[PDB]
RNA sequence: AAAAAAAAAAGGUAUGUAUUAA
RNA sequence: AUACUUACCUUAAGAUAUCAGAGGAAAGUCCUACUGAUCAAACAUGCGCUUCCAAUAGUAGAAGGACGUUAAGCAUUUAUCAUUGAACUAGUUCAUUGAAGUCAUUGAUGCAAACUCCUUGGUCACACACACGGCGCGGAAGGCGUG
RNA sequence: UUGGGGCCCUUUGUUUCUUCUGCCUGGAGAAGUUUGACACCAAAUUCAAAUUGGUGUUAGGGGAGCUGGGGCCUUUCAAAA
């Protein structure tokens, strides 16, 4: 019915926890109604923050169920 | 003017309203220096009757 | 659908979120808002407990023991006098809500890092929201980047002393009438 | 702005292969090319191969269904 | 074509064949033919039972019910058979549902 | 619209299932611009669907660039340029008088005895007339400011609306922003990119 | 067909709930919502023993079951009595009514007919 | 509290403190992460159809479903009432109180009240015209009067011209009722 | 609903939240839906685990929400009047 | 033998400008 | 409160107990301050209906709390990972480099008591009356029944 | 009308329905009661009144009248045995 308002955070490069377990950062790029956010030059972090972090794609989409909560790193 | 009006309005439209508002500026100064120009034509006329 | 907003009272029509978000915002709406919750505010303080009696038959043994002991005179205020005393308290109330004793500030107004943390426009935790929390300024300083080569001697005629420590109205001829030493 | 949808249409067209993870419960990740999409975010994949988490077996065309989805990663 | 766009009486009609013609019939064709049927929920127990009714939701109301449930601690397993007369069976715990020869 | 999934349908049959209409590589068409507002009306001509809008647009990197789109877009925009400056001349007819002058005649007259006074007189002459004169000057002033009291602004030729000089910028910000002006300013621009 | 519209007509009788953490629920039965929402009366709701020599029970139902207020100290067994519970609709798993009542009479939807009758 | 973004004074957002923070609980329940329903459901078994024929050979017989015969009734009823409108189709040159002359001259009248008179209706329609044959409708089983006639007239010209005028406008008054007006219409 | 209105009615005051996952998020309210989706400002956060951090701004989902904790002056908000008595509305 | 036209703004919220007293 | 300027926006749909019978405009619909049955709400009103409503013939007691003290109470269990060098048994100590690292160890978990303090009640009337388990006036909360 | 006794006065802003007067050697007196009055909060000016916007109070007890409901008694009438 009602589009989140992310207006001012796209673009912006932001953290997000996918699940329980997972932490995914990546700059956002778009949004729709089901929260659904796709994003470029994901990365998903671990606990060691240079090693276990592995690149994703160039463009990655995550479905709105799995967002648990969304913060952004930036101005 | 840049501080004022950076507050509110998001950082990408501030760009064109800066340069929006610079116009309306300089259409104002316009529009003053015409009726400086009509307040003298007045002035002559009143002066050859 | 229609969004009522019952502190103003007045309908806006067709809600949406441009819309309430606009009237939510709005300066009248805020007035009457803020002032609705000060009236329900004050209104906790204002109303009395009056929780309820309950009195049981005096025993004999405290009633003999109590009738020795004197009765004690009580004090009842007249109607305008009562009146302006409570005025007077209520007022004495709305002091002690407002005071916050600052001195610390007035104490390391001319410390090294005084612009960094007593100015709080420019903090770190509190810095970043003050930015937003700026007022939409519709129409009509003190720079962090200071550093202690300014005022490297902070006493050439600069200050004032600091200021006598405050006193009670009442208990004011309470004070030592006559100090030990000679202030110009 | 680029809405999620759109970009998934992107990945239709383009042609390009896409890794999807599934929910952390099931613990495998589809890959393959994914070909058309409906609104509930349920997929095509063709030639798509399951990996449990390089040895995974050969899938097909199969519909995947959109409740499972986690991420569509190229 | 998209339910929002049909009348009251096309939804009606749009019931009627899905529960004639569609998947559920498995379900009407066991209900009017006396057919037992088998039923397993994702509470991982299984019940064989007899439709007297059931619904678009799949919630089902049932007759001679008779439960199956094994559990097994450490690879010990026992398995226990629970009877019951009648029911009501809420339809979202439902997974598989075959109708018996 | 009364659920996620059915507006998500409807998004998803804009993506999948001559047409022309939006035209240049860069948004436009006339219509998309003014909805909601007063301006613009309800349902506009063929389809501008996000299909045909990504085929275009790949096009571009594809580079065949063949600007009848362009062509039809300038009968279009044009048309709705001069619709605009049609709208600016008629403000500009209607501002800037009223009764109005009347008044102003009115003041010419106080002025008409006390500019004859020296030549009636033709040092103390030259003096009241200079008095005199000063004094038509400002009932002058004060009829201007009365004037301006009924309208003091000057209409934007981009959105043909009234911005007032004294409500400064932070005011005007909103008028800017606006989908009516800032439509207009991106179609002042498209103008200039047809006319290259 | 909203089979929820039977249960409404099940009312002032005796009745199994039967949830999906395993807890069961006897009562007499009240107004059930449209959303299966089900209002109990007068209930003894407890969890069963799987025996399997000692195999753990549910972890959460012992702690919702004791957090009713209804369990008393002295209960040697896992059961508890209350009056007046009201269950969420998608909570229940199983409902188990009462043998005695029959089914020909009360499965009968007056809005079926109605449509049938009308047409 | 210090900042206070917000529409409200200092007064106003000072008085809306919040209580202060919760206390931290450890979790007695699943993280999210290791949240799931029962997997390694067990399938319907081969085993489980070959412990079918206990349940088959208790209850082999089903209890009758008594509530879908009372839709069994009324669809059924329905064919019937189509059988019944099947024997109304089959029976206009045969049923000779229809039979009056050539149809296009015949009026047909509508809503006359059933203690009409013929004078009055031979007013009435006479007005038009001359009148030719005359007939009024009355149940089969006794002498009611169903409340339609037929007027078969001199000229079909006067037959048309009555049922635009009698019939176009309100219906034409008759008696007490408004009275509809058409062609034969059979 | 009542209960979503009072949540609106929470904007720019310090809430607190629990979401499912067993987190903690204690802080100012900037924005809030319908959809119970809210978004925070200069937050402290709190693990499942109670490992407390600090954010700036957060975004989290209203259907992994638990409870909400809003400041308590609110109780006494007009949205609890039970006899209410409202004007005619506009005709439009 | 046949014939010919139509009746209309609505009203909500917010922002800025001016007026309502010794 | 009025006038002008600018911005933001506009109608999910339907219905108001059910069943049956008689009547008005073969099928169906609508309607009847029409007739019956059942259901629901409000208002009254009753039941030898059920439960509860604190000492003054004394310095008490009942219910519920403390986000109170004793209290560092008593009894338990805990304080990061990786790389390189030295010594060492055949894992241990020290030094250096990198990563993250809720605070607490007067903690946390279990066990129990004492003390202190808060909120609440008809602290009502009659009675100090040798019985086989009533029929004082009210208030609170229910169940059942009639109108 | 006076006197004596009993209990209560935390009613803590000394009976809390307002306003004004007033009280412990006392329990009082005056005016007023819903298209109204009173209390209070908020402002900016004027410069202590009002102005505009808001929240709240207008209560309890008894009796007479009138009116609704219930139980009981007496009389009159209709039906049935
Ligand atoms: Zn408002
Ligand atoms: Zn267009
Ligand atoms: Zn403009």
């Amino acid at each position: 019915v009602s589009t989140p308002e992310l207006k001012k955070y796209m673009d912006k490069k932001i953290l997000l926890n996918i699940n329980g377990s997972r932490k995914v950062a990546g700059i956002l790029r778009g949004y729709d109604i089901f929260l659904n956010v796709v994003l470029d030059d994901a990365m998903e972090i671990n606990g060691e923050d240079p090693a276990n972090n592995h690149q994703l794609g160039l463009q990655t989409v995550i479905r709105g169920n799995s967002i648990i909560s969304l913060e952004a790193l930036d101005a | 003017a840049a501080a004022a009006a950076a507050a509110a309005a998001a950082a990408a439209a501030a760009a064109a309203a800066a340069a929006a508002a610079a116009a309306a500026a300089a259409a104002a100064a316009a529009a003053a220096a015409a009726a400086a120009a009509a307040a003298a034509a007045a002035a002559a006329a009143a002066a050859a009757a | 659908t229609r969004y009522y907003c019952e502190y103003c009272h007045s309908y806006l029509t067709h809600d949406t979120l441009s819309v309430r978000k606009s009237h939510l915002v709005g300066k009248n709406h805020l007035r009457i808002t803020a002032d609705y919750y000060r009236n329900k505010a004050r209104d906790i303080i204002n109303k009395h407990n009056h929780k309820r009696r309950h009195i049981g038959k005096r025993g004999r043994k405290e009633r003999e023991n109590s009738s020795q002991n004197e009765t004690l005179k009580v004090t009842c205020l007249s109607n305008k006098e009562k009146r302006h005393i409570m005025h007077v308290k209520k007022m004495n109330q709305k002091e002690l809500a407002q005071t916050s004793i600052d001195t610390l500030k007035l104490l390391y107004d001319g410390s090294p890092g005084y612009s960094k943390v007593f100015v709080d426009a420019n903090r770190f935790d509190i810095g970043d929201l003050v930015k937003a929390s700026k007022l939409p300024q519709r129409a009509n300083s003190r720079s962090r980047d200071e550093t202690c080569e300014s005022n490297p001697f902070p006493r050439l005629n600069n200050p004032k002393k600091l200021e006598p420590p405050k006193i009670l109205s009442q208990w004011s001829n309470t004070i030592p009438k006559t100090s030990i030493f000679y202030s110009v | 702005m680029v809405p999620p949808i759109n970009c998934i249409f992107n990945f239709l067209q383009q042609q390009t292969p896409v890794t999807i993870w599934l929910f952390e419960q099931i613990g495998i990740r589809i890959k393959g090319k994914i070909v058309g999409f409906d609104e509930f975010m349920n997929v095509v994949i063709d030639e798509a191969v399951e990996i449990p988490v390089e040895k995974g077996t050969p899938l097909g065309k199969i519909l995947l269904k959109g409740d499972n989805i986690t991420l569509i990663t190229s | 074509r998209p339910k929002h766009e049909l009348s009251r009486a096309e939804l009606e009609e749009l019931e009627e064949f899905e529960f004639k013609h569609g998947p559920m019939s498995l379900i009407n064709d066991a209900m009017v033919t006396r057919t037992p049927v088998i039923i397993s929920l994702r509470n991982n127990h299984k019940i064989i039972a007899r439709v007297k009714a059931f619904d678009r939701h799949c919630n089902m109301v049932l007759e001679n019910v008779k439960e199956l449930w094994t559990e097994k601690k450490g690879k010990n397993v026992i398995n226990r058979e629970r009877f019951i007369s009648k029911l009501f069976l809420r339809g979202d715990s439902v997974i598989v549902v075959l109708k018996t020869p | 619209m009364s659920t996620p999934a059915a507006e998500q349908r409807k998004l998803v049959e804009q993506l999948m299932g001559p047409k022309i209409c939006k035209s240049y590589l860069v948004g436009e068409c006339p219509y998309d611009l003014f909805q909601g507002t007063k301006q613009s009306l309800g349902k506009c001509p063929q389809m501008h669907l996000t299909k045909h809008k990504i085929q275009y647009e790949r096009e571009v990197k594809q580079g065949k660039t063949f600007p009848e789109f362009e062509r039809e877009y300038l009968a279009i925009l044009s048309r709705f340029v001069n619709e605009c400056n049609g709208q600016i001349s008629v403000a500009l007819q209607n501002l800037k008088h009223t009764a109005e002058e009347r008044m102003k005649i009115q003041q010419v007259t106080e002025e008409l005895d006390v500019l004859d006074v020296r030549i009636g007189l033709m040092k103390l002459q030259e003096l009241i007339s200079k008095r005199k004169e000063v004094a038509k000057r400002v009932r002058n002033i004060t009829e201007n400011v009365g004037q301006s009291a009924q309208q003091k602004l000057q209409v934007c030729e981009v959105c043909g609306a009234y911005l007032s000089r004294l409500d400064t910028d932070r005011r005007l910000a909103d008028h800017f922003l606006g989908k009516i002006h800032l439509g207009y300013v991106k179609m002042r621009e498209d103008y200039d990119r047809l006319m290259k | 067909m909203k089979l929820v519209n039977f249960l409404k007509k099940l009312r002032n009788e005796q009745v199994t709930i039967e949830l999906k953490n395993g807890t069961t629920v006897w009562g007499t039965l009240q107004s059930v919502s449209p959303q299966m929402n089900a209002i109990l009366t007068d209930v003894k709701l407890t969890l069963p023993q799987p025996r399997l020599n000692k195999l753990n029970s549910n972890g959460i139902a012992m702690a919702s079951l004791y957090l009713t207020g209804g369990q008393q100290p002295t209960a040697s067994d896992n059961i508890a009595s209350l009056q007046y519970i009201n269950i969420r609709g998608n909570t229940i798993r199983q409902i188990i009514l009462p043998d005695s009542l029959n089914l020909d009479s009360l499965l009968v939807d007056q809005k079926q007919l109605n449509s049938l009758r009308r047409s | 509290m210090n900042y206070n973004l917000s529409k409200y004074p200092d007064d106003v957002s000072r008085l809306f403190k919040p209580r202060p923070p919760l206390s931290y609980k450890r979790p007695t329940d699943y993280p999210y992460a290791k949240r799931q329903t029962n997997p390694n459901i067990t399938g319907v078994a081969n085993l489980l159809s070959t412990s079918l024929k206990h349940y088959m050979e208790e209850f082999p017989e089903g209890s009758p479903n008594n509530h879908l015969q009372r839709y069994e009734d009324i669809k059924l009823s329905k064919i019937k009432n189509a059988q019944l409108l099947d024997r109304r189709l089959q029976n206009p040159n045969v049923d000779p109180h229809i039979k009056d002359t050539d149809p296009y001259r015949t009026i047909f009248i509508g809503r006359l009240p059933y203690d009409l008179d013929e004078i009055e209706l031979q007013k009435y329609f006479v007005k038009f015209g001359e009148i030719e044959k005359i007939r009024i409708v009355k149940d089969k089983i006794t002498q009611k009067s169903k409340g339609y006639a037929f007027i078969v007239f001199k000229d079909p010209i006067s037959s048309k011209m009555a049922f635009k005028e009698i019939g176009v406008h309100r219906g034409i008054q008759i008696k007490d009722r408004i009275c509809i007006v058409d062609i034969e219409r059979g | 609903g009542i209960p979503v209105k009072l949540l609106n009615e929470a904007q720019g005051h310090i809430v607190s939240l629990e979401l499912t996952t067993g987190a903690t998020y204690r802080g100012k309210l900037v924005e809030s839906e319908d959809s119970m989706n809210v978004q925070l400002r200069d937050v402290i956060a709190t693990e499942p685990q109670g490992a407390v951090t600090h954010m700036d701004q957060i975004f989290v989902r209203g259907s992994q929400i638990k409870f909400i904790v809003v400041p308590d002056l609110l109780k006494n908000a007009p949205l609890f009047k039970k006899n209410s008595s409202r004007p005619m509305p506009p005709i439009r």
